[PDB]
RNA sequence: GGUGUCUUGGGUG
């Protein structure tokens, strides 16, 4: 889910950069640094509200090094999953041991044991996909799936869902 | 650079020179503290870029501090006498 | 590096088991406190954005920053390009394509209408605006907490929601 | 910059919060339980795990790494273990306060003898300082000899009604005389009994006496698990090229471990009650003298050679202890010392520096587009000729020693690099004579390089230093950065100290021949 | 004076040290709020933006 | 004000504070023989009003605990009937500046 | 092994009288065996890092217990210069 | 509020002497022909006599001087001592002004009385030990510089300026500006470790040292004793 | 919250000795790290003397933040404090 | 590439 997040980022600037176009250079550095990153404490930082209008304030010179420190405060948007939250998706991969579904920026994997037993896999169909008497899961399908697990890995996180519960699955 | 030398540098108001005498011309060290519990019990693996305070089960709010090695030794001796010195990097009240 | 208003969280002698997340039980983590703060320290209600509000906010920010970049002079698959960096473009592209494949409110007007209509806990508030549900049953089972509050209104809210849902 | 990169943010210490360590947190921050006394495995390479030299505690060797953090000897801070005690014992530095709390509280139900009903105590509570509040509560609560069950119709305060003991101190043994109702049955109060009594004190009661709920619980003044410091705190030394003796703390911990195991050999089999006390008291004494070997009215924990053990308190106190001997003042690099001489031909703010000292000391000078030719000429000159240079520091911290580098001609200096050139003319240096009775005993001088091994001073500055030329020696300190150079030259320089604030008159004058001669 | 006893009293009462003094900042190896360290030096932007436009970060 | 001759017994002394809202002070006659505010070393004390104490605290951005202090048992505080929190202003001779105003708060 | 030069020792690990010696130079070579090739540690005695001079008299005998004993006397000359102390 | 290196012993001239000597040094009279300004020192000598809109200002000046006399004699220095360490030397400023503007030949001075009086008044209202428009700030500021204003008014009196120092307008303006600037330079800087400096200034003299005196008496004083020798 | 508006700044308008010393040191260290120099460098190559030249011409782009004992502070640019 | 710890006595400033 998307959360509106006030967040900051302390930075260090070399004296060589101490020019007349400083604030815009720090704005570009901030925009490069934060637009796309994941953090286990926040979720996923897709964009930043009012990117060009971040305030760098007044930086402080660190005694002994000569580099300036800035507390560039701004309000951004973050996307975080939670166990027990329902998230829609579209399947990406298929395999006998389960399938992958792309959710937002991420990819959600559902295990074989967590699938209605009327669903039967087919490696030979065009397109290859799960089928069922009155149920279908092919590439491009919609899946209203609940999250029952989210691992926090620092660089990339992965979520394994479960469509075994009522009111969930194909819609 | 004893205590009376420190008094003379304080009278002169030369704070940077005093800090440089006592740190970069002497036993300067680097330690990691837990931002939550404030003990120097943070296990740091710099080549693997991984940190942990196992008491607080913390891995994200950890800071490094440059302090005299004698100060680190003092805090470890205090911990050895069951005294907990907690180094906090921000004021509350 | 990445920090926020959450500061000390200093060590009381006791710990707390209630730190793991379970979104069925209104446990999100010690970053989404029931009363958030802003960059001026003032208190502020938590924010839980549905996909519609989020899509509008991101589109607005991107087009504003694009107009800023151009000196003063339409599709998510194009609108995500406004960022800087390949990783930025990729992540915003995936987010925008997900948003534009499930945005039942495909305008600011109906999103504003649902904002007016809804205003109550923002968690279920946003999950109702994000998850279409036929009757009371789906809501009270996907969100099991609407039972023990005795202020439901799911019937008419869902009716008016699916009524305002544009065709496709 | 001489620290390898870490990803954590750099911050400064703003607050220090003292307090006791709970057994829970002692176990939590620890990394290995210590129980086996014997240092080595069987005198075999890489000693017995679970001993006092477990490699989990950290590395003190140059070619071995810490099994806990994986860092070299230079970087590993050391890691704490824990060592559970068989019986709880008093902390030696808290016996008086344990005795005070014992007098204040009800020794059966853990409740204050008097309540907020009495307005005198109701106002003694109203002190903000924990220590003043504790004193104001002890000066009242110490005389009531019962836990009255009724609050001052019958209104009950929840009390019990058990009589109070007369607490007493004999060494490390807290005696408490219960005067029942005649014969006052006097019993010994063990650390475990006091611990049990202390765990029952309620949080608000605890707050009233002046303790803290999160940082200082009164039962943490009784030791039940003991932290084991890393070997850094108790490093070994070498006696004749192959021999090492452990530090005093290590042998003390070994003695404590022997005492602990002997305790664990009594509550596991027959123990007719006159050996348990003896061995538990041995444990108490070892733990006490591990922390404080200056206890009044008892012998001192002694070493093999007859000297007393260097306890931690003795490590911390005195002119030579940690605070005054290693933190308020310490030995410093980049300094020099030699006999001083007088030179009528020097300027007031000049000091003559011997060539050998000018070459031994150094200043690190960042290479810039205004000094690259001069610095490369110094690099060519080498570390044995003046003006030369001693080291070249690359943009990542790698030192290039110019002695052993045989190919000194094949170095091109990059920008942002650093050359550690020799001491040269007009460099500002701090000059100092002990004792430093006033701020004008340490003054900043401009350098002039001269032959001979003696310092040179203009003779008019010998009055503020109180110096003469019949044996005196003075110290020279070299600032290692541009900020400290500027501080010296703009605050401590000799011309700036001519007038003193002590008596708003000059302190430097015309002295000796220059005077007689001008007359 | 009385270093160990004072530290014990600080432990037994959970004293909070505000680190505003001189000696405390000395023993921790930090810049004392004294003399040259009694203020802060920021980086000025209003004066900086007067520089020639070719002196800019690239 | 209760001026006595020889002594005031502690049991009597205990009634002084429990008689609110009135205030009872006592002095001994031997103490009152000389007026100490006439001594050359005792400068003139002037109690501030509540508004003026607030003005003093805001001008210096001060809290009460950061002021110089005077004991409630001080002979000149005893002579002036100072209560806790009241601020005197003490103008006194200054050999470097002529005149100097000091402020003390009553313990 | 020490950072000084060992090229001045005779076959007995001792320098001979009459040889100029500078600071950090080894004047008595000694080895300490490594407890359980390359099974020895050194225990060599360098000259003091400050002093120059010329070896005068290398004595060699045995102690009370019959183990080898060595005394090496250096010699030098000090000529008065600036900073030397004199009194009447 | 002054830095302890910046002050020098100076005589306060309104304090000493008898009232007749004070009167002859300081009192001017316009109506009285003989006791007025000596005619041979000013260009405008003849225009001065008999005026009233100026004798009022002269009387105000003289009354301020008498107020200073009474204040210093009755409150600050009751025993008559008049040589005290004060900020900004006056003698050296006046002689430097004489040297710079070449004040010889006792030339007719073009420096009018009202300009002198208003110049000294403005100078006396420009010596800032504390800055702020608050009212306790003003009170503390005036108490801070009362003695120095007394000095500046004892020296820069109308009769003294015109007769004893014979300054013209340029030298006068220079004296005022120099007093301004050197007083602003005599102030202590924030950040001074005045406690360490004071401790050293008291302790260092102790290294060179039936009433008890010297080191035992200083020890009694600092270790506050309930009984003394 | 703790910043003081440019109108009610009641501290001294003069650069103190400690402020001057630290400002010169910081500027010299900055210039020695190949920072741009605002003055015209004619003869001198020492970063400290260049910093002194910049200080005299009121061309040092730094700010002094003067903390009061109550925690608040005032901001003064180097070009507006008066140098003797 | 790595040159150990504490006391006693005699001096220099
Ligand atoms: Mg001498
Ligand atoms: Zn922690
Ligand atoms: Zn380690
Ligand atoms: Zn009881």
């Amino acid at each position: 889910m998307f959360f509106l997040k006030d967040l900051s980022l302390i930075l260090t600037l070399h004296p060589s950069y101490f020019g007349p176009q400083m604030n815009q250079y720090l704005r570009e550095k901030l925009l490069t640094d934060v637009e796309g990153t994941c953090t286990g404490q926040f979720g996923y930082i897709v964009t930043v509200l009012d990117g060009m209008n971040i305030d760098v304030g007044k930086g402080r010179i660190i005694p002994g090094s000569g580099s300036a420190e800035f507390e560039v405060k701004y309000r951004a948007v973050v996307w975080k999953p939670f166990k027990g939250e329902v998230v829609d998706a579209i399947v990406s991969n298929v395999s006998p041991i389960g399938f992958f579904a792309d959710v937002g920026p991420l990819n959600v994997f559902v295990s074989t044991r967590l699938i209605p037993d009327n669903l039967v896999y087919n490696p030979s169909n065009s397109p290859p996909a799960y089928m069922s008497n009155d149920e279908l899961i092919t590439k491009g399908s919609k899946v209203r799936l609940k999250v029952v697990g989210t691992r926090t890995d620092v660089n990339e996180i992965y979520a394994i869902g479960s469509i075994k519960e009522d009111f969930l699955g194909a819609i | 650079f004893g205590e009376m030398e420190r008094d003379c540098m304080i009278a002169h108001g030369a704070a940077g020179f005093l800090k440089e005498r006592l740190m970069e011309a002497s036993d300067a060290f680097r330690v990691h503290v837990c931002g939550i519990c404030g003990l120097m019990s943070v296990i740091a693996n710099l080549k693997k870029n991984q940190f942990e305070c196992r008491s607080c089960k913390n891995k994200t709010n950890i800071y490094q501090l440059h302090i005299p090695y004698a100060a680190k030794l003092l805090f470890q001796e205090l911990m050895a006498m069951n005294i907990a010195p907690r180094l906090y990097t921000e004021r509350s009240g | 590096v990445s920090t926020s208003t959450v500061g000390a969280r200093r060590r009381r002698a006791k710990q707390q088991v209630d730190d793991e997340e379970n979104a069925t039980l209104l446990r999100l983590g010690p970053e989404f406190a029931l009363k958030q703060y802003d960059h001026d320290g003032n208190e502020h209600d938590l924010i839980a954005l549905s996909l519609s509000e989020s899509r509008l906010l991101i589109r607005e920010a991107l087009k504003a920053r694009s107009r800023a970049r151009n000196g003063g002079v339409i599709d998510d698959d194009e609108l995500a390009k406004v960022t800087s960096g390949a990783v930025a473009n990729g992540v915003v592209k995936k987010t925008l394509d997900y948003l534009n494949t499930f945005a039942r409110f495909k305008d600011e007007e109906t999103c504003t209408a649902v904002d007016q209509l809804l205003h109550l806990h923002p968690f279920e508030i946003a999950q109702l605006s994000s998850l279409g549900c036929e009757d009371v049953d789906e809501a009270i089972t996907l969100i099991p907490s609407l039972a023990a509050k005795k202020e439901v209104n799911l019937q008419r809210i869902l009716d008016e929601l699916n009524r305002l849902e544009d065709p496709y | 910059s001489q620290f390898p990169y870490s990803s954590a943010p750099l911050r400064s210490v703003k607050e220090v919060q003292f307090g006791l360590l709970s057994p829970e947190e002692i176990r939590a921050i620890s990394v290995v339980k210590i129980e086996y006394p014997e240092i080595m495995d069987e005198s075999r390479q890489r000693p017995r795990e679970g001993g006092l030299n477990d490699p989990k505690l950290g590395s003190i060797d140059r070619n071995f790494k810490c099994q806990t953090c994986g860092e070299g000897m230079a970087e590993c801070p050391g890691h704490f273990g824990h060592m559970e005690l068989a019986k709880p014992v008093f902390h030696i530095g808290f016996i008086p306060k344990i005795k005070k709390v014992c007098e204040c509280i009800c020794m059966n139900c853990g409740k204050l003898l008097l309540d907020e009903t009495n307005p005198t105590m109701a106002q003694a509570i109203r002190i903000r300082d924990p220590k003043k509040r504790f004193n104001a509560v002890w000066q009242l609560c110490k005389t009531k000899m019962v836990c009255e069950a009724d609050a001052p119709k019958v209104v009950s305060r929840g009390g019990c009604g058990n009589t109070q003991p007369v607490v007493r101190k004999d060494g490390m043994k807290l005696w408490g005389t219960w005067k029942k109702s005649a014969q006052p049955e006097r019993k010994l109060l063990t650390p475990g009994e006091i611990l049990n009594v202390f765990k029952h004190i309620s949080p608000e009661d605890c707050f009233r006496l002046g303790f803290n709920e999160d940082y200082a619980r009164p039962e943490w003044m009784i030791i039940t698990v003991l932290p084991v410091p890393p070997p850094q705190v108790r490093p070994s030394i070498a006696m004749d090229e192959t021999t090492q003796g452990q530090d005093d703390l290590t042998h003390k911990l070994s003695d404590i471990l022997k005492a602990n195991i002997n305790v664990q050999k009594l509550e596991m089999d027959g123990s007719p009650q006159h050996i348990i006390n003896e061995v538990e008291q041995l444990l108490q004494f070892h733990v006490a003298t591990y922390m404080d070997n200056d206890i009044a009215g008892q012998p001192q924990a002694l070493q093999k050679s007859g000297r007393p053990v260097k306890a931690i308190r003795a490590r911390l106190k005195g002119k030579e202890g940690r605070l005054r001997g290693n933190l308020m003042g310490k030995r410093v690099d980049f300094s020099a010392r030699t006999v001083i001489s007088g030179d009528p031909n020097l300027e007031l703010d000049q000091v003559g520096v011997p060539i050998s000292i000018a070459k031994t000391l150094s200043y690190p000078e960042t290479v810039t587009q205004y000094n690259i030719h001069r610095l490369t000429e110094y690099v060519r000159n080498g570390p044995n000729e003046h003006p030369g240079a001693k080291y070249v520091i690359r943009d990542n911290g790698d030192r290039i020693d110019l002695r052993y580098h045989k190919r000194a001609g094949d170095i091109v200096l990059q920008y942002g690099w650093k050359v550690e050139r020799h001491l040269m003319d007009d460099d500002p240096v701090l000059f100092n004579r002990q004792p430093s009775l006033h701020k004008m005993s340490m003054m900043a001088h401009r350098v002039k390089v001269m032959p001979y091994s003696t310092f040179r001073l203009n003779l008019s500055v010998t009055s503020p230093y109180n110096a003469d030329f019949d044996g005196d020696e003075m110290n020279l300190h070299v600032p290692q950065s541009e900020e400290t150079r500027a501080e010296l030259s703009q605050l401590c320089a000799v011309p700036l100290q001519i007038v003193s604030p002590q008596s708003n008159k000059p302190v430097m004058g015309i002295v000796q021949d220059t005077l007689c001669g001008v007359r | 004076e009385e270093t160990v006893e004072i530290l014990f009293e600080a432990g037994a009462a959970a004293e909070l040290d505000d680190c505003r003094g001189v000696s405390e900042n000395v023993m921790l190896g930090q810049l004392a709020p004294m003399g040259t360290g009694a203020f802060d030096v920021m980086i000025d932007e209003k004066l900086l933006t007067s520089l020639p436009a070719d002196y800019a970060p690239t | 004000i209760f001026i006595y001759q020889n002594n005031i017994t502690p049991s009597a002394n205990k009634m002084i504070p429990t008689v609110s809202p009135a205030i009872i002070e006592t002095f001994q006659e031997s103490d009152l023989v000389v007026n100490i505010t006439h001594h050359e070393l005792v400068p003139k004390h002037i109690r501030l009003s509540d508004g003026e104490k607030s003005q003093l605290l805001q001008r210096y951005k001060l809290k009460e605990s950061q002021l110089p202090r005077i004991q409630r048992e001080d002979p000149v505080a005893r002579y002036l009937g100072l209560k806790r929190g009241q601020v005197v202003k003490i103008i006194r001779r200054s050999e470097t500046s002529g005149r100097y105003a000091s402020y003390r708060i009553c313990l | 092994l020490k950072h000084g030069t060992y090229e001045k020792l005779d076959e007995d690990g001792l320098i001979a009288p009459g040889v100029r010696v500078s600071g950090d130079d080894i004047i008595i070579g000694k080895t300490t065996p490594i407890p359980p090739y390359h099974t020895k540690r050194d225990a060599s005695t360098p000259l003091r890092s400050t002093e120059n001079g010329i070896v005068d008299q290398v004595l060699l005998t045995t102690n009370q217990e019959g183990l080898k004993f060595v005394k090496v006397r250096m010699r030098t000359t000090k000529v008065p210069q600036i900073g030397d102390k004199f009194a009447s | 509020g002054l830095d302890g290196t910046q002050v020098e012993r100076q005589t306060i001239d309104t304090i000493p002497g008898s009232d007749k000597a004070f009167h002859k040094r300081y009192y001017v009279d316009l109506m009285d022909e003989k006791n007025s300004i000596k005619p041979d020192v000013i260009e405008y000598a003849a225009d001065i006599l008999g005026d009233v809109e100026l004798q009022k200002e002269l009387n105000s000046e003289y009354e301020q001087l008498v107020s200073d006399r009474k204040f210093l004699r009755e409150i600050v220095f009751v025993n008559g001592d008049h040589n005290w360490p004060l900020p900004v030397n006056l003698r050296r400023i006046i002689q430097n002004a004489q040297q710079i503007f070449h004040l010889d030949r006792a030339k007719a001075s073009d420096l009018t009385i009202p300009e002198i009086i208003h110049g000294v008044r403005d100078l006396c209202k420009k010596l800032f030990v504390l800055r702020g428009e608050n009212e306790l700030i003003k009170e503390a500021q005036q108490n801070a510089t009362s003695l120095f204003q007394c000095l500046v008014r004892a020296r820069l009196a109308t009769r003294r300026i015109l007769e004893e120092f014979r300054l013209n307008r340029d030298a006068f303006e220079w004296v005022l500006g120099t007093i301004e600037a050197q007083f602003q330079r005599s102030l202590v800087h924030p950040g001074e470790m005045v406690g360490v400096i004071a401790a050293q200034s008291i302790g260092e003299p102790a290294t060179q040292m039936n009433v008890t005196l010297g080191v035992p008496r200083l020890k009694e004083i600092l270790n506050v004793a309930k009984n003394i020798k | 919250e703790l910043a003081i508006l440019k109108e009610e700044r009641t501290t001294t308008p003069y650069l103190t000795k400690y402020e001057r010393a630290r400002i010169l040191g910081t500027r010299a260290l900055q210039i020695s790290m190949n920072a741009p120099v605002l003055v015209d460098i004619e003869g001198e190559t020492d970063p400290l003397q260049i910093a002194m030249k910049e200080l005299s011409q009121r061309k040092i782009p730094l700010v002094i933040r003067r903390y009061l004992p109550d925690g608040s502070y005032e901001d003064w640019g180097c070009d507006e404090l008066i140098v003797d």
